[PDB]
């Protein structure tokens, strides 16, 4: 059946420029009736997709001017020129001219904005958590840049464990910054036996807490 | 015979060229107002569809498309009224002119040219052929022009909007056009084919119906009934084959229409989805082209009618063409002034061109002066009355030159002259005018004192006093309420008031008395001095008292001289003077109970035909809804394919169900018809003779009954049932579906349904075959048509044509004006209903828009309610107009059950009464008084009596109409003698057996009519209820020497005899009725005039074959010739029904009595 | 405008069965095609089923045929999809869909509802307030978080101060381990706000129906 590649997977556009996305279908999607149907649904973060372009060149009523779709045969592109700041998300080229209506892959769009210093913030496990025999020390890095970063633990200055949990936020619709979190859950026996627990961000940025409790 | 086109419209004035040109213009413009309706409908539905998708601005656009629809509506109102009214007016005037001119030219004609023409056929002409000219040129040219316009507009619209679809619709449109042609043609020629199917048996009924007394007299009933049966069955086979083929062709029309919807929508969705068209363009293109192709079929019947007109116009414009040699009118004719009585003939011959092989008068050279009263003596066979007509320039004499007082007739006026020789002829006739009008036919200007003077001169004034309303006395047809003697007295009176310069009598004393004859002859002799006269009379009484008596023999003047000269001359006049000295009942389904199976299948298939309109309503307003919805292209495609296929299947089931409903009701109808004809005939026959001779139960009445009212009753049962149930399915389902799908629009449409029904009925009543009412009301100018032709002879008396042309003009100019008013009315109705169709669109869709923009219903639901109830009402109309009437058909069935109920007196088939064993051969009548109960005012027989012995050849001698042939009806039990008591062998025939009373005996009638058979089935008709044993048949031809003629004819025992045997001559046919009664071997033979038209040596052989059995079998001869009376046994003289003297030839002759005078015609 | 909102959802053992609904309002429901669409855990959409306006025309992809059955009520405006014999690959988020008049296929996505199929039993959430060490502020701002640990299945709502904190909340997604979800929220507010007014952490868990409001105390 019909499968759809999308050439650029992740995109690095700079606010104020033009970006291109391509959708190659094998098999020359073209219906019996003579039209080709090939939409370009666009989804933002924390949202349910919206339509952008239907029947290759048209635009769903209520879209800006810059989204231009252009399609030749079995290769179809979408060009955004003058990239705004609310045009981040994921793009999907759904073809409906054949028998199982596929949705294609998915291409992500990220707006660049120089660099930044991750804002580390470490918290103690709660008094209720200590009583639960397990201690999880959390670590917040808000509004940093880019998505590329690493964060490591120094327990007692010596130990660099590997029982860490990670989680990234999606790009912000306002600032274009990210935010990540490093949670180190441990047993209280592994906790009260040790004193200092350090959370390094990467010239790294360092922060730690002294004792079992404050 | 082609009159082309220019000759056809020769009888026209300016106003009618005007009417025709404005007619075709308004017809072309009423034409193009259906395709424009579909051009609006296209975009209207294209706005309903796309409207309600994000009901803003819908009701506005519908307030606009109410004005397009109502505009085309009020434009067609006018264009259609103009077209109808104006073409009916062109035709009305033109046909009135041609009818009066035809009658005017049919009274100008040589008398010879009435040998070619006929009477019944000529009345067929002057009604049927003229109404047939009317039929074409009246409206068929309107309808033809209108349908050509709708066709060309269909194509222009279908090519303006989108071609790629109209090419396909068109490329199957030839088959639509052709099938529409055949449907419409079958519809117009339906009644005409039926009569053709019945022709033979119908003609076989008439013959037997007329001659019923004879086929009573022999054994011939079973033969006549089987004979009928055979041709009835042929009518049935031809009928049911016609029913099969009518329905096949109709069913296939419907199958083709629906398969055409299937192709159009299966292709239209390919186009719609592809992007090009929309649903509006496809509705427009399809409906406009589909309607245009179908309409052409409607044009084809109009084309056939024109061929019929410009054909019949040949013969009608023929009588209008030729001028007779002796112009009856002729104002250029010479007129004399000093007209003294003279008469001049020289070597005069003539033959009646009806037989130009025989020259009957072979010379006459005569000179007669003024006042010279000449009589002409000679046998019937010389030809006096031929000369009589020849004098009046009723013909050209062939040889010589006839003149009157110096100048010749051949070059002078015939009206003037035909006048100044006033005639009375042999059997003058009486008109059904007022008595004073009969007379006044002496002249347009006559006074009442002159009529009084002449009727007191002729002395025919006593009965003038006796009748009611002495000068208003209404006579009926032919003048048969009063006597025949008074009738000859008043024919005398007419040729008397005619006050002519010469007086020519031809036996004006036919059945007149003595004393009135003497006063008439004296009043004649009063006017015989200055006016030449001539008498053609056999009654010597008014012959002796003239000046000159001349003698014909063999058509030549042999004996010349006065009275004394013929006395001393020893010619023919010497010998002559020497020997002379309702409440109708419904019980009629029971006549067709045998056919319950056909009816069951028929009611089922009619239910389904009815329902097949709502099924189309739903399917159509769903294959539209598919394109209104918001779906994929896959769902639109699959549902287009499904509903295309349902369109095809509705078509096929329409085919099969129409074929079945048609074939089945057709076959039950034909079978009912056939058994009803056969049974009503078998009950006609066995009825008596009184029922037959009764007026208002005649031959015309009875053939009309038995050839129509049977088919009428067929109509009532089956038609009423099929139409009621088909309509209830159709519209009952339309309205129930409609209430369910729609709750507000169906209520508004029920206020239009009556008018739509009426519109359908009026349109179909036009294309079907609307006929004229005059062809039944007008009656034939009243009765001026028949009378003028039938009683054409007393118009062969004087000129008196104008006084007939003008009586025509009145009695024909009255209905004419009622026909113009009827043209205006029909015009307004045919326009107002069609206009109501277009305003139906407008009202229904505007109200539909108000409902749809308030979410009470949809566009699917309004297209459903519209299509179902509106075109359901239209189809209720279109089908209810094929339904035969139900008042007439019920009264008809009352007549049929009346007859089939009638119980004839003394059943011919009955063996009830007395069946004797021993027979002797006696006949005795005692004070047997009789009057024909058909003449309750004249008592004809006043109580005669007779006595008969074995082999006693009884002579019965009398006059014409006074008791020679009235015992045929007393002895063979047709009319029961009301007074007296009869003794046949002393046995009362009132208890005897009737099919034996005629079985025993057999006669030779006063005249033989024969039939449509062979001489093996004509003579042999002499005996029946017994096989034809030919060793008797061979000799029945032998005994009378008629074996000679037959064996010379090809197919000696199988030569074809047509109607009444119109091939042979008299000498062989009059021999046959005798040969007929020779296989009869009658024990009593009642012979009447076996010597009317025969040779004298074969009169011997019929009398010897009679003689060689004139012993032992009772005989009775009743005739004029004395060759059979002197060799008869007894004589009984008759004078108006009273028996005065009887006895043996040597006893009645020893006394000088009346028979002494009845010998005195030609014996010597 | 048109709103489509659905319910159903939750946790169903393999071979199970349930019935996702989709109440649609605003657009004269008895005309449009409708569709369901599915988005798997890798944020990768997929088509599931479609039903025509009439109701007598449903199309399913080749794989999931037979066990999913879609239908609609036009009288009440509802669209239901009935699933049975679901495998372990049915954990997804299902959206409704509409149909643009000019051949645009999914044009009005309702909100999502998610469906998880697993053998693991239901769980409730555990919470530990996350206040920095003696609330040692780092400027005119103080970072506050909240850690929800060990619950199942996935849908869970964390609204700060009943929704009063909105401008600087930083909610992090759920991390799955041993079939347990590690979600955490964070909000940074001024150092003049945490000691002065109390800050709350409101949660919700649908299958467990427990909603605990923990305050963050220095
Ligand atoms: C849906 O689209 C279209 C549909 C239609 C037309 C055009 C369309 O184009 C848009 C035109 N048709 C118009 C044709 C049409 C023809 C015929 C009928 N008579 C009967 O059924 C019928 C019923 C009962 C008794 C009898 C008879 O005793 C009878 C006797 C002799 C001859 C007959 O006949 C030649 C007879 N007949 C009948 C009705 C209608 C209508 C359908
Ligand atoms: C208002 O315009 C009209 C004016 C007139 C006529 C017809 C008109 O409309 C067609 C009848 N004329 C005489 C020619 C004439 C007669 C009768 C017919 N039988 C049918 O048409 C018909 C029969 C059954 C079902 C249907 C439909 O379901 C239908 C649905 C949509 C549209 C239609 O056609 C506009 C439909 N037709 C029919 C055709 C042609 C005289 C006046
Ligand atoms: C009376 C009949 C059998 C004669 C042949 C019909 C001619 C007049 C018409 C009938 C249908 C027509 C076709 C209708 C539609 C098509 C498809 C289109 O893409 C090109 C034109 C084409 C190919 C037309 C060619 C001409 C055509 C074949
Ligand atoms: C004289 C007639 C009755 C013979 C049969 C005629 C009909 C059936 C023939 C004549 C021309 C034909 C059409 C010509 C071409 C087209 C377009 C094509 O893409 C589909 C077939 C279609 C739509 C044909 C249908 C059948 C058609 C209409
Ligand atoms: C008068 C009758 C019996 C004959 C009608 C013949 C019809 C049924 C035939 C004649 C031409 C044919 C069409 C000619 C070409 C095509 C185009 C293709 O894309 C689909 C099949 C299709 C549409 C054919 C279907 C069958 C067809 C429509
Ligand atoms: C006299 C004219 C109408 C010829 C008759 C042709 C009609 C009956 C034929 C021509 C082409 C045929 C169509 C051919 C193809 C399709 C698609 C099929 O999957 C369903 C039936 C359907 C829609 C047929 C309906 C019948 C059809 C429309
Ligand atoms: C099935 C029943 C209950 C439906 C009710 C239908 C009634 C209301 C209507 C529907 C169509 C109508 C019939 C339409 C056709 C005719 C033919 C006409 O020559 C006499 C009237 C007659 C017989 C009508 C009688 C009234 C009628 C029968
Ligand atoms: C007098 C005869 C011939 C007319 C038949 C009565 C029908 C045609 C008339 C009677 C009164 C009318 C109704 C009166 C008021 C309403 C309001 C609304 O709901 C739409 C129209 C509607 C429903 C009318 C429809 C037409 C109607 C139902
Ligand atoms: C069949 C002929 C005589 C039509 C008779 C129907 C008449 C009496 C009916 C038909 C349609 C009806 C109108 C149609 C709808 C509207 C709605 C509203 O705005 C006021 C009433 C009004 C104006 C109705 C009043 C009655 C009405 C005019
Ligand atoms: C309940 C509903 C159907 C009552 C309305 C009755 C309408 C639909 C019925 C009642 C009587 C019927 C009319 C009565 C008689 C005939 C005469 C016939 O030669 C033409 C049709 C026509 C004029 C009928 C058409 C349908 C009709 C008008
Ligand atoms: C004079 C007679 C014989 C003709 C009878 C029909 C006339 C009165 C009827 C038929 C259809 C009707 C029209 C139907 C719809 C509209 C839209 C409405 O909002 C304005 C009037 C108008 C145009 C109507 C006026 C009255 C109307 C024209
Ligand atoms: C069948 C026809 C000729 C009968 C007379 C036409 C009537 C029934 C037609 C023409 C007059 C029209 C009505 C005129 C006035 C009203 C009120 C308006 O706000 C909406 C349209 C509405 C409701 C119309 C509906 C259509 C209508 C009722």
């Amino acid at each position: 059946d019909v499968l759809m590649t999308q050439t650029p997977v992740s995109l690095s556009v700079s606010l104020g420029d033009q970006a291109s996305i391509s959708c190659r279908s094998s098999q020359s999607i073209v219906h019996s009736t003579g039209n080709t149907y090939l939409e370009w649904y666009l989804q933002k973060p924390g949202q349910s997709p919206k339509l952008l372009i239907y029947k290759i060149s048209n635009r769903f009523s209520g879209v800006p001017d810059r989204f231009s779709g252009s399609g030749s045969g079995t290769d179809f592109t979408l060009k955004i020129s003058r990239v705004e700041a609310e045009d981040l998300g994921v793009y999907y080229c759904f073809q409906a001219s054949h028998a199982p209506r596929t949705f294609g892959g998915g291409t992500k769009l990220e707006i660049k904005r120089a660099d930044a210093a991750p804002t580390v913030s470490i918290f103690p496990p709660s008094s209720e958590q200590l009583t639960s025999g397990g201690a999880s020390v959390v670590c917040f890095l808000n509004n940093f840049y880019p998505k590329d970063i690493n964060v490591k633990w120094k327990i007692d200055g010596s130990e660099r464990q590997n029982g860490v949990l990670n989680s990234w936020t999606d790009q912000d619709s306002k600032d274009s910054t990210y935010s990540m979190s490093s949670t180190l859950t441990l047993t209280k026996d592994e906790y009260e036996r040790h004193n200092s627990y350090t959370c390094e961000a990467t010239s790294p940025i360092v922060k730690s807490f002294n004792r079992n409790e404050c | 015979p082609t009159v082309s086109v220019f000759s056809m419209f020769r009888y026209s004035n300016w106003l009618d060229k005007l009417y025709m040109v404005v007619g075709t213009l308004a017809a072309i413009i009423h034409g193009a107002g259906l395709p424009l309706m579909m051009l609006v409908f296209g975009e209207m539905t294209d706005i309903f569809a796309n409207a309600g998708n994000l009901f803003m601005n819908l009701e506005e656009d519908m307030t606009r498309y109410a004005y397009y629809y109502s505009g085309i509506g009020a434009g067609v109102l006018v264009a259609a009224y103009i077209q109808v009214s104006f073409w009916c007016l062109a035709a009305g005037r033109q046909i009135h002119k041609i009818r009066k001119q035809f009658f005017h030219a049919i009274m100008r004609q040589e008398i010879g040219w009435f040998d070619v023409h006929d009477v019944g056929e000529l009345n067929t002409r002057l009604t049927d052929d003229v109404s047939k000219i009317n039929e074409g040129i009246g409206d068929k040219i309107g309808m033809f022009f209108q349908s050509m316009a709708t066709f060309f507009t269909g194509f222009i619209v279908g090519f303006t909007r989108g071609w790629k679809l109209t090419l396909v619709i068109l490329a199957i449109s030839p088959v639509l056009g052709l099938s529409a042609a055949v449907w419409a043609k079958i519809l117009s020629s339906f009644t005409d084919k039926e009569l053709l199917a019945y022709a033979k048996a119908g003609a076989v009924a008439e013959e037997v119906l007329a001659a019923i007394r004879t086929v009573i007299a022999f054994g011939g009933q079973k033969k006549e009934l089987e004979r009928y049966n055979k041709n009835l069955e042929e009518a049935k086979r031809i009928g049911i084959k016609k029913a099969i083929t009518a329905n096949i062709s109709i069913g296939a029309a419907f199958l083709l229409i629906y398969a055409s919807y299937a192709l159009a929508f299966w292709y239209g969705t390919t186009l719609v989805l592809s992007g090009e068209y929309s649903i509006g363009q496809v509705l427009t293109v399809f409906f406009s082209v589909l309607i245009g192709a179908f309409s052409v079929g409607q044009a084809s019947p109009s084309i056939e009618a024109f061929a019929n007109a410009r054909g019949a116009a040949y013969e009608i414009f023929k009588i209008i063409d030729n001028k007779p040699s002796i112009d009856s009118y002729s104002k250029s004719g010479h007129k004399p002034d000093n007209i003294k009585g003279n008469l001049e003939f020289r070597n005069v011959h003539f033959s009646y061109p009806s037989r130009k092989e025989v020259k009957i008068l072979k010379g006459l050279n005569l000179k007669v002066q003024s006042g010279q009263t000449v009589a002409l003596v000679g046998n019937s066979g010389c030809g006096k009355s031929t000369t009589v007509q020849l004098m009046q320039r009723l013909y050209d004499p062939t040889e010589g030159m006839v003149s009157v007082d110096g100048q010749d007739i051949r070059t002078i006026n015939v009206r003037f002259l035909r006048e100044i020789i006033g005639v009375v002829s042999q059997e003058p006739v009486l008109f059904a005018t007022t008595i004073a009008e009969n007379i006044r036919y002496g002249r347009e200007n006559v006074t009442m004192d002159e009529i009084e003077k002449a009727v007191k001169e002729a002395n025919a004034y006593d009965f003038i006093m006796k009748l009611p309303h002495k000068f208003d006395t209404l006579v009926g047809e032919r003048g048969a309420q009063l006597s025949g003697g008074q009738k000859q007295r008043i024919a005398i009176a007419r040729a008397l008031v005619r006050n002519p310069k010469i007086l020519l009598l031809d036996e004006a004393t036919s059945a007149l008395d003595t004393e009135s004859e003497a006063v008439v002859q004296v009043a004649l002799d009063k006017a015989r001095k200055g006016r030449t006269t001539i008498v053609i009379a056999h009654r010597l009484s008014t012959v002796r008292n003239a000046d000159v008596i001349a003698g014909f023999d063999d058509g030549v003047i042999v004996e010349k001289g006065n009275h004394d000269e013929l006395m001393k001359e020893k010619g023919i006049y010497f010998k002559l003077v020497t020997m002379q000295t309702p409440v109708s009942f419904w019980r009629i389904m029971k006549l067709n109970l045998t056919e319950w199976p056909y009816f069951v299948v028929g009611v089922f298939c009619a239910i389904i035909n009815g329902g097949l309109q709502p099924a189309f309503a739903i399917i159509f307003s769903k294959i539209i809804g598919v394109f209104t919805r918001i779906d994929d292209p896959e769902t639109k495609r699959q549902n287009s394919n499904l509903f295309s296929l349902l369109f095809l299947a509705l078509g096929i089931i329409s085919f099969i169900t129409f074929f079945l409903q048609g074939f089945t009701f057709g076959k039950a109808g034909e079978i009912l018809t056939k058994r009803l004809r056969y049974m009503v005939f078998r009950s006609m026959l066995r009825q008596d003779v009184s029922w037959f001779d009764d007026p208002k139960n005649t031959t015309g009445a009875l053939t009309t009954r038995l050839a129509n009212d049977a088919a009428q009753v067929k109509g009532a049962i089956g038609s009423r049932l099929a139409v009621i149930t088909q309509n209830i399915a159709n519209l009952g389902t339309g309205i129930i579906i409609s209430f369910i799908y729609g709750w507000q629009l169906t209520l508004l449409l029920l206020a239009i349904v009556p008018i739509i029904a009426i519109a359908g009925v009026v349109e179909m009543k036009m294309l079907s075959g609307q006929a004229l009412k005059d062809k039944k009301e007008l009656e034939g100018a009243g009765k001026i048509a028949t009378e003028a032709i039938e009683n054409f002879r007393t118009v062969v008396s004087l000129t008196q044509e104008q006084k007939f042309e003008h009586m025509y003009a009145q009695s024909l100019q009255v209905p004419y004006r009622n026909s113009l008013r009827k043209a205006h009315i029909f015009g307004i109705t045919f326009s107002f209903t069609q206009a109501m169709m277009y305003f139906s669109y407008a009202g229904c869709f505007r109200f539909g828009a108000y409902l749809v923009a308030h979410k009470l219903m949809s566009f699917e639901d309004v297209l459903l309610v519209f299509s179902a109830v509106v075109f359901g009402a239209m189809a209720v109309g279109q089908v209810s107009s094929f339904a035969p009437d139900y008042a007439k058909a019920k009264i008809s069935a009352a007549h049929i059950i009346m007859i089939i109920e009638k119980t004839p007196l003394i059943d011919s088939y009955s063996t009830e009464g007395l069946m004797p064993n021993t027979l002797e051969g006696n006949v005795t009548f005692g004070e047997v008084v009789f009057n024909y109960p058909t003449r309750p005012d004249i008592p004809v027989l006043q109580g005669l009596s007779l006595e008969v012995k074995k082999g006693q050849t009884l002579a019965l001698v009398g006059s014409s109409g006074c008791g020679k042939s009235t015992v045929v009806q007393l002895l063979e039990r047709f009319y029961d003698p009301l007074a007296g008591k009869v003794l046949l062998d002393g046995k009362e025939i009132k208890r005897l057996n009737v099919q034996w009373l005629r079985a025993h005996l057999g006669i030779v009638s006063q005249e033989p009519i024969l039939f449509d058979c062979s001489i093996a089935e004509n003579i042999a008709y002499g005996d029946n209820s017994r096989v034809v044993s030919q060793e008797e048949i061979v000799r029945a031809a032998k005994e009378a020497n008629i074996h000679a003629f037959i064996e010379s004819l090809p197919n000696k025992y199988s030569t074809k005899v047509g109607d009444k045997g119109t091939q042979l001559s008299g000498g062989q046919k009059q021999r046959i009725a005798i040969a007929r009664a020779l296989v009869r071997q009658p024990h009593i033979l009642l012979l009447d005039e076996a010597t009317s038209a025969l040779d004298t040596e074969s009169e011997k052989v019929v009398q010897e074959a009679l003689d060689k059995a004139r012993e032992g079998r009772t005989c009775i001869v009743i005739a004029h010739r004395l060759s059979t009376i002197q060799n008869a046994d007894l004589i009984v003289v008759f004078q108006n029904g009273r028996v005065k003297e009887h006895g043996t030839h040597q006893q009645l002759l020893a006394q000088k009595g009346i028979y002494f005078s009845m010998v005195s015609v030609q014996a010597g | 405008e048109v709103i489509l909102v659905e319910s159903g959802g939750g946790l169903v053992k393999p071979g199970g069965s349930l019935k996702l609904s989709c109440a649609a309002s605003g657009f004269t429901f008895s005309s449009y095609t409708m569709s369901w669409v599915r988005q798997t855990p890798e944020k990768r959409l997929e088509w599931v089923a479609t039903i025509s306006s009439g109701g007598g025309n449903t199309y399913y992809p080749d794989s999931v045929k037979g066990r999913f059955t879609i239908s609609r009520d036009n009288a009440k405006n509802n669209l239901y999809l009935q699933m049975s014999s679901l495998r372990s690959e049915d954990t997804a988020l299902y959206y409704c869909a509409r149909y643009y008049r000019y051949e645009a296929w999914f044009a009005s996505w309702g909100q999502g509802t998610l469906v998880t199929v697993s053998a693991a039993k239901t769980t409730a959430p555990s919470v530990y307030p996350l206040a920095p060490v003696c609330g040692d502020t780092t400027g005119s701002s103080v970072t506050l978080g909240c850690l929800v640990k060990g619950y199942f299945p996935e849908p869970v709502t964390l609204t700060w101060n009943s929704g009063s904190l909105s401008s600087g909340v930083h909610t992090f997604p759920a991390v799955l381990q041993s079939d347990l979800y590690t979600l955490s929220s964070s909000v940074t507010v001024t150092s003049s706000t945490w000691p002065s007014q109390s800050i709350t952490c409101n949660v919700a868990h649908p299958a467990s129906s427990t909603k605990v409001d923990k305050k963050i105390e220095p």
